[PDB]
């Protein structure tokens, strides 16, 4: 069948910018090329069919062009809700899809709101302890977390996850859960979460000691 | 001398080459005659060419004098 | 008004068979075609087959021997059946409504998707532990609390805050796999006036093993 | 599979019109590739200088609205359909020496998934041959056949020879005559009706010579 490659694979751009995505076929497509948008958790939405026909209920900023083997999607001025993954696909000779272009928005710097939580009493009964630190709403995605137990850093038992950009403000959030045994947990006293990011010269520090 | 010609399409007004003084118009019905009318041929000639009983040919020695009948000569 | 809803079993073991349902509203299946697509893990979408408007079917030739597609028009439902499963088949499965010009078709409307995961591991219930702050400095306009949803399988898990009263003040974090088992956090930021006074409660649900939890936040 | 073939034909022809030319925009021209196959001389009238030949009138063009995706119809890449169901350029043979236009039998076309139509309808044509008087110890005559569209003009339909000569690959030869020479030439023809409008023909001749 026809093979499709999309570019740019990851794209950065500020709001109001004009962006163009490209879809290149391995053989002639003859204008039977569609474009759809996919935000996370939501049903994919067709934007354009037959190279340049706008699907009904789609904004005017979206438009398509191309012929033969080379097609483009344009968003004339980028909005914040346009944060999504864009896929092209081909419907004359089987059905093949592009790899997909992820759109990340350029933004000003935001500092994380940092907060630490002690392991719950319900949890401790099971013989495990999870300590969690939450860094909400920051930009860029350039953030190092560091756990320390009685002043020395721990690295075993830490699991990190970062969200995708928010639809509204275009920030990220992170959570690191440091998980231990109850034995290892109460074998120490000071528990401190240390957050490094370009919006502060020295690290933002949150900790709980014992019970407070 | 400048003769119209049906070598090209549309009909070009080519300069008739030396050794050939005349221009012409040659008309006849082919199988499409009742809808399209008579076939039209235009060109140069050394002498004014043959007129077969079905065929019909007219000649001239001035410039651009052999046009399509629905267009102006001269 | 055009909508599609896919329902399936979260977990299926290898050698078992998958059966999916697509439930449709806003049109009839007698005048529109419906296709099944899937997108496996770390892969692009592929078309699996079609339930034609006229009642028949067509399949992707590579999957033809494993598949069957059917519908009950009186229920506004399309069904997919798939056998001889393998870990490759883990992914998200979509039903689409197809649009046509002469003999050419394309995919016009999707359902949200259902996550299908193929694994020998058995379904496991999450433990929903509270996350509450130890310190309370001011009576200011923001305070963050959370729920730790730990020790479940398979995905997904759904999390809401005081039912629908949450909006874009909430973060739910992507789950991480540790020892063959998923764990995840959610958080919500509310005013310091609101929190101690009102009762905040996250609502966790893991359909895969029939759990619907509610942990009231303690101050 | 015939279930797939049946469905294909119904969807190809539900919204099809055979009256309109199969182009996307109406200013475009339908390109038709033409070839004459000579099969056999069947009658030779040396009094009235007429020869009757069995020919095939090979025609090739793309019908935009007849494309399909082979994946949709179980991998079917081509079908046979009756020529009476489709648009045709209405191509005819003339200087037919008794009766104006030669009657061409409507055989099935081969339709491919790309919209490509191949049609090779058989016909019987009476050429009026001219005697060649260049040098005749052995006799020679020159027989001709004109091809052209009956209604459409050069701007609606363009005809193009597939080759310089008639196709003789299926020609069964005579015991008395031999085709010494043959060619196909294309012509723009101007008519008295239409000063600005080109018509088009292709004229195939062959010179036959008597064997000693
Ligand atoms: C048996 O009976 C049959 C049926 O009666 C006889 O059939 C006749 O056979 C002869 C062949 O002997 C044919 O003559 C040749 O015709 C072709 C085609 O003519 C048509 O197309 C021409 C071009 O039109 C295209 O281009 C223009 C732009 O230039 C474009 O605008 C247009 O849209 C189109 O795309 C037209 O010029 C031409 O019009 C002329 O003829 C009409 C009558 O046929 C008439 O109505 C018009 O008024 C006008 O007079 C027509 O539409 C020609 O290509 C070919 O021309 C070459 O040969 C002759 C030789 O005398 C010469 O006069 C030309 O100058 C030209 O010469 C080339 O070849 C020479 C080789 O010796 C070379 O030295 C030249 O330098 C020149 O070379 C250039 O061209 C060649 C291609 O030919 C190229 O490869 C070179 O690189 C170089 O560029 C002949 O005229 C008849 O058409 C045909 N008649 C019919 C009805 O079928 C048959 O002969 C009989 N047999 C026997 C044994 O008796």
């Amino acid at each position: 069948d026809i093979v499709i490659t999309q570019s740019p694979s990851l794209l950065s751009a500020s709001v109001g910018d004009r962006v163009t995505l490209t879809c290149k076929g391995s053989q002639n497509i003859d204008n039977y090329l569609a474009w759809y948008q996919q935000k996370l958790g939501e049903a994919p939405k067709l934007l354009i069919y037959k190279t340049n026909s706008l699907q009904t209920g789609i904004p005017s900023r979206f438009s398509g062009s191309g012929s033969g083997t080379d097609y483009t999607l344009t968003i004339s001025s980028l909005h914040s809700e346009d944060l999504a993954t864009y896929y092209c696909y081909q419907y004359i000779n089987g059905y093949t899809f592009g790899t997909g272009t992820k759109l990340e928005l350029k933004r000003a710097d935001a500092a994380p709101t940092v907060s630490i939580f002690p392991p719950s009493t319900e949890q401790l009964a099971t013989g495990g302890a999870s300590v969690v630190c939450l860094m909400n709403n920051f930009y860029p995605r350039d953030i190092s977390v560091k756990w320390k137990i009685d002043g020395t850093e721990r690295r075993d038992g830490v699991l990190d996850s970062v969200t995708d950009q928010d639809s509204k403000d275009s920030t990220y959030s992170m959570s690191s859960t440091l998980s231990l045994t109850k034995a290892d947990y109460e074998s120490h006293n000071l528990y401190t979460c240390e957050v490094v990011h370009k919006t502060s010269s020295s690290p933002v520090v949150k900790s709980f000691n014992r019970n407070e | 001398i400048v003769c119209h010609t049906t070598a090209t399409s549309p009909i070009s007004a080519v300069t008739c080459p030396p050794g050939e003084n005349l221009c012409y118009r040659k008309m006849w019905c082919d199988v499409f005659c009742s809808s399209r009318g008579k076939v039209v041929e235009l060109g140069c000639a050394a002498t004014c060419p043959s007129k077969k009983p079905y065929e019909e040919v007219t000649c001239c020695s001035t410039d651009k004098c052999n046009p399509h009948p629905k267009q102006r000569p001269g | 008004e055009v909508q599609l809803q896919e329902s399936g079993p979260g977990l299926v073991q290898p050698s078992e068979t998958l059966s999916l349902t697509c439930t449709v509203s806003g049109f009839s299946l007698t005048s529109y075609s419906v296709s099944w697509l899937r997108q496996p893990s770390g892969k692009g979408p592929e078309w699996m087959g079609r339930m034609w408007d006229d009642g028949g079917t067509v399949y992707n030739s590579g999957l033809k021997s494993r598949l069957s597609i059917s519908r009950d028009t009186s229920k506004n439902q399309v069904f997919l059946k798939m056998n001889s499963l393998q870990t490759d088949d883990t992914g998200t499965y979509y039903c689409t409504r197809d649009e046509r010009i002469r003999a050419i078709n394309w995919f016009a409307y999707w359902g949200q998707g259902t996550l299908v995961t193929v694994s020998s591991a058995e379904t496991t219930a999450p433990s929903v532990y509270p996350l509450a702050p130890g310190t309370a400095l001011k009576s200011n306009s923001m305070v963050t609390l959370g729920c730790l949803v730990k020790g479940y399988f398979p995905e997904p898990v759904t999390v809401t805050w005081n039912s629908g009263a949450l909006s874009s003040g909430v973060h739910t974090f992507p789950a991480v796999l540790q020892s063959g088992l998923y764990t995840l956090t959610s958080s919500v930021t509310v005013p310091s006036s609101t929190w101690p006074s009102q009762t905040v409660t996250c609502n966790v649900a893991h359909p895969g093993q029939q759990h619907q939890r509610w942990t009231r936040k303690l101050c | 599979k015939s279930e797939h073939e049946t469905r294909l034909e119904a969807k190809l022809f539900k919204d099809y019109s055979s009256v309109v030319r199969p182009v996307e925009d109406h200013r475009q021209v339908v390109e038709v590739t033409v070839g004459l196959q000579l099969i056999q001389l069947i009658n030779v009238d040396e009094v009235n200088q007429i020869v009757t030949t069995n020919v095939r009138l090979k025609q090739q063009w793309v019908d935009y609205n007849l494309k399909w995706n082979p994946d949709d119809y179980g991998g079917v890449k081509k079908i046979h359909i009756p020529s009476e169901k489709i648009w045709r350029p209405d191509l005819v043979l003339y200087n037919n020496a008794d009766g104006d236009f030669a009657i061409v039998k409507f055989t099935k076309v081969l339709l491919q998934y790309t919209g490509h139509i191949t049609w090779t309808p058989p016909a019987i044509f009476k050429s009026y041959c001219e005697i060649i008087v260049t040098h005749f110890p052995f006799d020679e005559q020159n027989c001709s056949m004109k091809l052209g569209t009956r209604t459409y003009d050069g701007s609606a339909v363009a005809i193009n020879p597939e080759s310089d000569q008639p196709d003789l690959s299926n020609f069964m030869e005579s015991g008395e005559w031999v085709i010494k020479e043959s060619r196909g030439w294309k012509h723009s023809v101007t008519y008295s009706c239409c000063p600005d409008t080109p018509y088009l023909d292709i004229t195939y001749h062959f010179v036959m010579q008597r064997l000693p």
